[PDB]
């Protein structure tokens, strides 16, 4: 009703450590199929590259590398 | 034999730690002081905690109980 759905849903983190993470990424990680459907139906981008520092492979330094893509995740 | 060696090294570590000045010992505590949660009184539960990292490829679903929702 605020005609802002596209920008809100496809909004993402800004700090370098989680840069690129999108609510679709959180939905897929939380394993909520219903939320995946709900988000994508409302215009969620399915090509969001979660290219943060956390989502890259670094020895010792904590993180999980999955391919930075919702399909890859 | 490996267990004996590890215990020998443990004794060495303890002796070395005990055999230095208080400045370095206080500068060399293990782990970090982290806000684990809340006491039943509701106050903050600060503890000296040691952090490990684990990987499980069978039971990821055990999402119950989590500090720091941000990784």
């Amino acid at each position: 009703q605020t005609d802002s759905l596209k920008e809100l849903v496809n909004a993402s983190y800004t700090d370098s450590y989680y840069k690129g993470q999108t609510a679709l990424h959180i939905a897929i990680e939380r394993r909520n199929m219903a939320l995946v459907t709900l988000l994508v139906e409302n215009g969620a981008d399915v090509q969001a590259a979660a290219h943060g520092d956390f989502f890259k492979k670094t020895k010792g330094r904590p993180g999980f590398y999955f391919g930075e893509l919702p399909l890859s995740l | 034999s490996k267990n004996i060696w590890k215990l020998q090294r443990a004794i060495t570590i303890l002796d070395t730690e005990k055999s230095f000045l208080k400045c370095m010992r206080k500068a060399f505590r293990s782990g970090k002081l982290l806000q684990v949660g809340y006491t039943p009184d509701g106050k903050d539960d600060y503890r000296w905690c040691f952090r490990v990292d684990e990987v499980n490829w069978t039971t990821w679903n055990t999402n119950v109980g989590i500090i720091n929702e941000d990784p």
